[PDB]
RNA sequence: UUCGGAUUGCAGGCUGCAACUCGCCUGCAUGAAGCCGGAAUCGCUAGUAAUCGCGGAUCAGCACGCCGCGGUGAAUACGUUC
RNA sequence: GCGGGGUGGAGCAGUCAGGUAGCUCGUCGGGCUCAUAACCCGAAGGUCGUAGGUUCAAAUCCUGCCCCCGCAACCA
RNA sequence: GUGGUGGCGAUAGCGAGAAGGAUACACCUGUUCCCAUGCCGAACACAGAAGUUAAGCUUCUUAGCGCCGAUUGUAGUGAAGGGUUUCCCUUUGUGAGAGUAGGACGUCGCCACG
RNA sequence: GCGGUCGCCUCCUAAAAGGUAACGGAGGCGCCCAAAGGUUCCCUCAGAAUGGUUGGAAAUCAUUCGAAGAGUGUAAAGGCAGAAGGGAGCUUGACUGCGAGACCUACAAGUCGAGCAGGGACGAAAGUCGGGCUUAGUGAUCCGGUGGUUCCGCAUGGAAGG
RNA sequence: UGAUGGAGGUAGAGCACUGUUUGGACUAGGGGCCCAUCUCGGGUUACCGAAUUCAGAUAAACUCCGAAUGCCAUUCAUUUA
C-alpha cells in the first residue's frame, strides 16, 4: 500500500501561488502553458473578461509534430503569431505551475522570437 | 609594564603589587559586606522601627556607591593540566636497536652498527650536539627515516607517541579542533583536554596559522597525549614552551608510567624527568644517567 | 556580543554606513558591497 | 470542592442577572432542588447541604450536585487599608441564578426525597423549590 | 534482474489468478525498498555512525541519507539535528537486485537461521525485516565490522493487504516462519 | 507586581466605506491581517491599510470568511 | 544516481557450491574469477556454499537429527 | 600463551547393598582467577633451608593432612643497640 | 514579605570566574595488642534538594518548584 | 462528451457506491539526451507509445457527516416609565444564539478537440 | 512612614469605532540574527494507530489516519497552511537622495506610505527587495571624540578655531 | 432626524478551541491477594483508573456565533444654524 499523488493536483498547488502575483488584462494578457504527457497547449486569457483571446496546441494540425520539445516550439510560434493577429504584444507568462526548464522553456522561447513582449 | 632590573626583579616587584593590590580589593570587599549585614538588619526589622529603616535605605545608598568603585580582581591566568597515562602496559623489551647503520645520500655516515635496548618505563636520554643526529635517531625509530642497515624492532605491546622538533604535525590551514580531531573521542572530550591546554571557547576554531609557536606547540602537546601511547619519543619538548609550562611539562612527565625517549639541552627539564640512561652522540655510548653527562658535554 | 560598526568605502575611504555585527560569530572585518553615495556606484565597504 | 487548577489566581465577583444559561431541568436524578433566587453559594455550604441529604437517604440512592464552585474570592484583613492590590483568594463560590437545579436524588422513594431536599435547601442560602423529571 | 524476471513471468500471473484481479494493473509490486538502520551509538562517538553509514553503502550499492534526529530528547542525551541513523532507498533494478540477495546468501548466512518473521507487517501490505547483524552480507568481509549493529529493511508494496503481500513475498522467496 | 501597560496605538479603521479619500491615505491600522488589502490597496510594513490612488473606500468579504478593502477610482 | 559519490556496482554472478545453481545480480563487492554467461557476456563469479536451494528450509528436508531422548539413551547404555 | 588447571558437559573405571545429598579415578570437551602479591607476618645456621619423589598408619573405597625414608642441595652469622 | 542554606553518616570546601567531586571526623574489612584505645593498610559511601532551560559540556550559569533556618507581618 | 481556464460564501465540500476512456487526461515504457535526488529517473526533467481503466480524472446515485437556513417563540437591548432598587417589572422599537421547517451531491462564462 | 512603583511592549478591566482610571488582574523589554535579511525555485505540520536490531513511553524507518490541534528567535494579542512555517541556489535593498498623501498628536516626537531619480540583488519574465509575521529592544539639549567637507577664516595669505 | 453602506466581537448565547467541571459506558494502565516466581501469565475487588464516548454544566483575561446601541461616511433627503 503507497499512494502516488496526482501529478496534475501538485501543479495546480504550485499554479495558484504562481497565480496570486500574476494575472491577465486586456491590455497585458495571461499566457497560460499546460502540459500533458503526449501534448503542450498554450491560452491567452483575459482574467478581466475571463476569455480566451488566442490558443494553440499540438492538436492545431498545422504543426507538423516531432519531439516533444520542438513541438512546444511550434505551438509557441503559432500562438505567439496568432496574438500578433489579434494585436497583442505585451504579454505576461504564467508557466502553469510547471518548472521553466524544458518543453515550457521552448515554448515561451518561440513565443519570445515570434514577436510575443516578454 | 616595564621594570629596571633582571627576570627576578621582575617577579619580586610583580609578586608584590599583586599582593598589596590583593590586600586592597580584601579590604573594599569588607567594607561592602559590613555595610550589606546591617542593610539586611533593616530589611527583615520591624516595619515599624522608624529609625532602623531609615538607616537601613541611608545605607543602602553607600553600599551602592561602594559597589560601583569596588575593583574587580583580576582572574589567575590558569596553568596547563596534563594527565598522561598509557592504556597499555609496557614491556621489559619495548624497542630493540641492532647494528643500525644511517647516512643522509651524500653525508657521511651518523652511526655504524647503532646497537642499544630499552627496558621499559624507562627515562632514555639522547644526548648529543647540534647536527649531530639525534632528530635523525628519533625519525629513524618511527619510520620516516628507513635505516641504510641493521633492524629497529618494536614489542607489540608498545605504543608510540611522537613529539617532532619543528612542529611539522600541525595543518596550518585548519583549526585547532580540527587538528586534534581523533576518531576515538567525542567533541567534548576534545573540548575539556583542550580547555586543560587553555584554548577556551571559541578559541579553538582558530586556525593554526596564527598561533604563536608556543601555542602551537600545546597542540602537538596535546595530540601525544590523546594517543595514550606507553612510549613517548619527545625531541626538545620544552621548547617554544613558556618557563610556568616547562615545568608542568617536566613534573608530569615525571609521574609517566611508560618510557620516555627524549631529546632536550633545557638542563632543568632533563632533571625534573630523571634520566636514568643517556645514549652519547656521535660516539654511541649507552649510558646510566649522572652528572657525568656534563663530562660527556665538556668532552 | 553585538556591537555597532561603520562599513567605509575602500575606493573613497568614506564611512557610508552605520551597522552592527556579533563579533564571536563574525570575528573578521565585515565587507559588503553597497553603493556609495560619493562615487555613486556600487563598492566594497569594509568594517573599520 | 475545589477546583484543581485555575488560569487565574484572582477573579472578577462578576453580576448575576436573568436567569440561569443551563441547568434548568432535572437531568440524571428522579428529583432535583431547583433556586428560585440568585445568589453566591460556597463550597462549605454545597458541602453541608450534600451531607444532609446524604445522611437522611441512608446511602440509599444517587446524589448529583450540579453546580460547581468555580470562581474564588478573596477578601481582606482586619486592620488593612485600601489599596495595595488585590486580597489573596479566601474561598470558592458557584455563582447561582435562578432557576438552576443544584442538586438531584434518584433511587429513593418521594417522600425521603422530599425530605432529604428539605434538609439540603434549609442549609442553602438561596430559597428553593422541588422539581421532579419529567 | 532474475528477480524482476522471476516476478513478472511466474509471480505476476499466479497472483492474478489467486486474488481474481479484473485488469493486470491492480497486480501488487514491490514498489521499493528502504533499508534503515538506526545509530544511537553516534551520540557517544560519531564514528560509530560513519562506519555503519559506510558497511551500508557497501550492503546497498548507494550513499546512505544521514537522517538526523527531529526532536531533541535529553533521556538519550540526543540534541535534535544530530546525525543519528541512516536510510537507503532502492527502486527498480537495484531494489530487486538487493531482494534477491537477501533471499539468496545474506539470509542463509544469519547465525541458526530459523526463517524470517511471518507477523511483522504493518496491515498494510508492507513488510519489514529486522537483521540483527551484519557480516551476513558478503561485503562486509567479517573483520572490517569494528562493533557489530543490526538495521531494519522495510519492503514497501502496493498491495493493500497483508495477504497479498506475504503471497508476493512468498512468491519472490521469503523464508516464512 | 502588576501596574504596567502599553500606550494604545489607535488601531481600527481611519476611512469610513464609501468615502472618497487621496492616494495613500491609511485605510485600517492592525497587527496581522486582519482586513486584506483589495483593489489599488497596499499593505505597509506593519499591516496597514492605504490606498495606492485616489476614489472611494470599500471593505468587502474576501471569500467564506475574510475581510478586504478596495479603493476605486471613479 | 548522482555520479562519484555511490560505491562501485559491477553485475556479478552467483553459483551455489553445493548445488551449482545460478543467478545473476549486480554487487559491490569484486572477485577475481570470472565466468562467461548467456548473452555472450562475462562477469566476475562469486561461489557461495549456501544458497536458497541448497538451505535445508527451502527443499523442504531437513538434516539435523534432533537428539535422542534419555529414555532411549538409557535403554541403549544398559543394554535394556 | 603450547603458562595456569579452577569450574562445567558428556562418556567411563573401580570399591561397595548402595557414590543424589556425598567417594576416588580416567578420556574427550571447556579453559576460570592468577603477570609474584599492602599493612603485617612465618621457618630455617648444613646434608640444614629450598626442592624431588618413595613408603606406611587409619583404610571396602577415599589425604593437598600425619608419620617416616631417601635424591639434589645452597645463602648468611659483621655483631647483641634494638 | 526580607535574607540565609540543601554536595557521601556528620562538619565543610568547591560555586563567583562551565570541563577534573574533594578536606576533617566517621563507618566497613584487615593488621598491631593478652585485650581495648591510639596507630598502620585497604574499601565502601554522593551522579551535588528537585524539575526544566543555556551550553560542545553544568555541583558551578538561568527559571521554577519543595524542604530547613533566622527575621518581619504595623507604627501616633 | 471530454480537456484546458476563470467568477460566484462548500447550496461548489467530504463520505459511500456505480459507470467510462473514441478522442482527450491519465496512469504507463524507459534514462541517451538537457535536467535531478542533502540516497533513490520515487519526485522534478527528458525521450516514447507495449498495456490498462486498476487508481487518479470525468459522469452518475446517495443527505451519512460537513454546509446553507425561513417562520414562531425567547434572551439581550435603544427610548420612555415603575418598584419592595446587589435586582426586578411595564410600554415602545429592535431582536439574536440555540432548536427547527426546509435547501442542497453546484452554478455562471471562455477556449480546443468532438 | 515601611514595602511597592517611575520609561517602553502585549492582554483583560474597556461598557462590539477610537480613547478611557485605580498602590486593578496578568506578563514581557533595555535584545538577537551575516542569516533568523533579499530574491528565484521547491516543500508542508503536531500527534495517533500498525509493523519493525540495538531501542526502552519516547532516538531513526515505512503505510495510513490526520486543517492545524505544529511552527512562526524572544511576552501576549492579532495574523499566517495560496504561507509570514520549512529547504536549497545566488546574493547584501539591513541601498543613496527623497517623498504626494495619510494616521497619531498639547509640544517635542512617533507611525505608514504609493511614487520619482541614482546604482544594484534575485528572476526567463512578470515582478519583489529602503531588514526580520506585526506591535518592545530606548534617551532631548548642552559638552566632547572620530571621519568627510568646493563653507567661514577679525588688515591680507595661512593658521588657530568654528 | 431619516435612508443607504460600512468598521468592530460587547450584552445574550454557545461549547467549535482553551481553561474549570459533573455523572454514566468502556478501558490502556496502576494497585494489594493467591497460584507460579526466573516474578513469570493469570483471576480478583461493582480497588484506583488515563484516553475515547454518551449525557450535563462553566468562563474578565474561552468563542462555532452574535445583537440593541453607539461610531465612521455619503456632492443623499427634511429641518435647523
Ligand atoms: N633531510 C636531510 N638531508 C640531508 N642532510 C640532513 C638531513 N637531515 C639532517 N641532515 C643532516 O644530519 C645531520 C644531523 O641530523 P639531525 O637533524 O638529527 O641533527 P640534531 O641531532 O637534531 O641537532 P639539533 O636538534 O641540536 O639541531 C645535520 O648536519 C644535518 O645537516
Ligand atoms: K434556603
Ligand atoms: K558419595
Ligand atoms: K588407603
Ligand atoms: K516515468
Ligand atoms: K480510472
Ligand atoms: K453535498
Ligand atoms: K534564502
Ligand atoms: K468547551
Ligand atoms: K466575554
Ligand atoms: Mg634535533
Ligand atoms: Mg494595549
Ligand atoms: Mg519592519
Ligand atoms: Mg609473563
Ligand atoms: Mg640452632
Ligand atoms: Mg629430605
Ligand atoms: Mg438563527
Ligand atoms: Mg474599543
Ligand atoms: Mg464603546
Ligand atoms: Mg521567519
Ligand atoms: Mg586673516
Ligand atoms: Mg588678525
Ligand atoms: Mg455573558
Ligand atoms: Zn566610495
Amino acid at each position: 500500500m503507497i499512494t502516488k499523488p496526482d501529478k496534475n493536483k501538485t501543479r495546480q498547488k504550485r499554479h495558484r501561488r504562481v497565480r496570486n502575483k500574476i494575472s491577465g488584462t486586456a491590455e497585458c494578457p495571461r499566457l497560460n502553458i499546460f502540459r500533458s504527457n503526449k501534448n503542450i497547449y498554450a491560452q491567452v486569457i483575459d482574467d478581466v473578461a475571463g476569455v480566451t483571446l488566442a490558443s494553440a496546441s499540438a492538436l492545431d494540425k498545422e504543426i507538423s509534430g516531432g519531439t516533444k520539445t520542438e513541438t512546444a516550439a511550434a505551438v509557441g510560434k503559432l500562438v505567439a503569431e496568432r496574438a500578433a493577429e489579434k494585436g497583442i504584444k505585451k504579454v505576461v507568462f504564467d508557466r502553469g505551475g510547471y518548472l521553466y526548464h524544458g518543453r515550457v522553456q521552448a515554448l515561451a522561447e518561440a513565443a519570445r522570437e515570434n514577436g510575443l513582449e516578454f | 609594564s616595564i621594570y629596571e632590573g633582571d627576570y627576578y626583579t621582575y617577579k619580586k616587584k610583580y609578586s608584590e603589587n599583586q599582593l598589596l593590590r590583593e590586600k586592597m580589593i580584601i579590604q573594599q570587599e569588607k567594607e561592602v559586606k559590613e555595610l550589606a549585614t546591617f542593610v539586611q538588619k533593616a530589611k527583615q526589622a520591624s516595619q515599624t522601627n522608624h529609625a532602623l529603616k531609615r538607616m537601613g535605605l541611608e545605607r543602602a545608598i553607600r553600599l551602592d556607591k561602594k559597589k560601583k568603585n569596588l575593583t574587580k580582581r583580576d582572574k589567575v591566568y590558569k596553568r596547563v593540566k596534563m594527565d598522561i597515562k598509557p592504556n597499555r602496559e609496557v614491556a621489559r623489551t619495548p624497542l630493540k636497536v641492532e647494528n643500525v647503520t644511517f647516512h643522509y645520500p651524500g653525508h657521511p655516515i651518523l652511526y655504524k652498527d647503532l646497537s642499544f635496548q630499552i627496558s621499559g618505563k624507562e627515562r632514555f636520554l639522547v644526548v648529543g650536539e647540534n647536527g649531530v643526529g639525534k632528530s635523525t635517531l628519533l625519525k629513524l625509530l618511527m619510520g620516516i627515516n628507513i635505516p641504510d642497515k641493521g633492524k629497529i624492532i618494536f614489542n607489540d605491546k608498545t605504543d608510540v607517541a611522537y613529539y617532532s622538533q619543528e612542529l611539522e604535525q600541525l595543518d596550518e590551514e585548519k583549526t585547532i579542533l580540527e587538528n586534534v580531531k581523533s576518531d576515538e573521542y567525542t567533541d567534548w572530550k576534545l573540548r575539556a583536554t583542550l580547555s586543560n591546554f587553555l584554548f577556551y571557547d571559541d578559541d579553538v576554531n582558530k586556525k593554526v596559522n596564527v598561533l604563536s609557536p608556543g601555542e602551537k606547540a600545546r597542540i602537538v602537546l596535546c595530540k601525544v597525549l590523546l594517543q595514550k601511547a606507553n612510549l613517548l619519543i619527545l625531541d626538545q619538548p620544552t621548547n617554544h614552551l613558556d618557563p610556568e609550562t616547562q615545568s608542568i611539562i617536566g613534573a608530569n612527565f615525571n609521574l609517566f608510567e611508560g618510557t620516555i625517549i627524549v631529546v632536550s639541552h633545557n638542563p632543568s627539564f632533563v632533571e625534573q624527568i630523571g634520566i636514568n640512561r643517556m645514549l652519547i652522540l656521535p660516539s654511541g655510548n649507552i649510558d646510566n644517567y649522572s652528572p657525568e653527562l656534563l663530562e660527556y658535554y665538556s668532552n | 556580543m553585538r556591537v555597532n560598526i561603520t562599513l567605509e568605502c575602500t575606493s573613497c575611504k568614506e564611512r557610508n554606513y552605520l551597522t552592527n555585527k556579533n563579533k564571536r560569530n563574525n570575528p573578521d572585518r565585515l565587507e559588503k558591497q553597497k553603493y556609495c553615495p560619493r562615487e555613486r556606484k556600487v563598492t566594497l565597504h569594509r568594517e573599520t | 470542592l475545589v477546583p484543581k487548577r485555575v488560569k487565574h489566581r484572582r477573579e472578577f465577583r462578576g453580576k448575576m442577572r436573568g436567569e440561569a444559561k443551563g441547568g434548568k431541568e432535572v437531568a440524571f436524578g428522579e428529583w432535583g432542588l431547583q433556586a428560585t433566587e440568585s445568589h453566591w453559594i460556597t463550597n462549605r455550604q454545597i458541602e453541608a447541604a450534600r451531607i444532609a441529604m446524604t445522611r437522611y437517604m441512608k446511602r440509599g440512592g444517587k446524589v448529583w450536585i450540579k453546580i460547581f464552585p468555580h470562581k474564588s474570592y478573596t477578601s481582606k484583613a482586619i486592620g488593612v487599608r485600601m489599596g495595595k492590590g488585590k486580597g489573596a483568594p479566601e474561598g470558592w463560590v458557584s455563582p447561582v441564578k435562578r432557576g438552576k437545579i443544584m442538586f438531584e436524588i434518584a433511587g429513593v422513594p418521594e417522600e425521603v426525597a422530599r425530605e432529604a431536599l428539605r434538609l439540603a435547601s434549609h442549609k442553602l442560602p438561596v430559597k428553593t423549590k422541588i422539581v421532579k423529571r419529567e | 534482474n532474475r528477480l524482476k524476471e522471476k516476478y513478472i513471468k511466474e509471480v505476476t500471473p499466479s497472483l492474478v489468478e489467486k486474488f481474481n484481479y479484473s485488469s493486470v494493473m491492480q497486480t501488487p509490486k514491490v514498489d521499493k525498498i528502504v533499508i534503515n538502520m538506526g545509530v544511537g551509538d553516534a551520540v557517544s562517538n560519531a564514528k560509530n555512525l560513519d562506519k555503519a553509514v559506510e558497511e551500508l553503502a557497501l550492503i546497498t550499492g548507494q550513499k546512505p541519507l544521514i537522517t538526523k534526529a527531529k526532536k531533541s530528547i535529553a533521556g538519550f542525551r540526543l540534541r535534535e539535528g544530530m546525525p543519528i541513523g541512516a536510510k537507503v532507498t532502492l527502486r527498480g533494478e537495484r531494489m530487486y537486485e538487493f531482494l534477491d540477495k537477501l533471499v539468496t546468501v545474506s539470509l542463509p548466512r544469519v547465525r541458526d537461521f530459523h526463517g524470517v518473521s511471518k507477523k511483522a507487517f504493518d496491515g498494510r501490505g508492507n513488510y519489514t525485516l529486522g537483521i540483527k547483524e551484519q557480516l551476513i552480507f558478503p561485503e562486509v568481509d567479517y573483520d572490517l565490522v569494528d562493533k557489530v549493529r543490526g538495521m531494519d529493511i522495510v519492503i514497501v508494496t502496493t498491495a493493500n493487504t497483508d495477504e497479498e503481500s506475504r503471497e508476493l513475498l512468498a512468491q519472490l522467496g521469503m523464508p516464512f516462519q | 507586581s502588576n501596574g504596567r501597560d502599553s500606550e494604545s496605538k489607535r488601531l481600527g479603521a481611519k476611512s469610513a466605506d464609501g468615502q472618497t479619500v487621496t492616494g495613500g491615505s491609511i485605510l485600517y491600522r492592525q497587527r496581522g491581517t486582519k482586513i486584506y488589502p483589495g483593489v489599488n490597496v497596499g499593505i505597509g510594513g506593519d499591516d496597514t491599510l492605504f490606498a495606492k490612488v485616489d476614489g472611494v473606500v470599500r471593505f468587502e468579504r474576501k471569500g467564506r470568511d475574510k475581510k478586504q478593502v478596495s479603493v476605486y477610482p471613479v | 544516481m548522482k555520479q562519484d559519490i555511490h560505491p562501485n556496482y559491477q553485475p556479478v554472478v552467483f553459483m551455489d557450491s553445493t548445488t551449482g545453481f545460478k543467478f545473476l545480480s549486480g554487487s559491490t563487492k569484486g572477485s577475481s574469477e570470472t565466468v562467461e554467461w548467456e548473452d555472450g557476456n562475462t562477469y566476475p563469479l562469486l561461489r557461495v556454499e549456501v544458497t536458497s536451494d541448497s538451505h535445508p528450509f527451502y527443499t523442504g528436508r531437513q538434516k539435523f537429527t534432533q537428539a535422542d531422548g534419555r529414555v532411549d539413551r538409557f535403554n541403549k547404555k544398559y543394554g535394556l
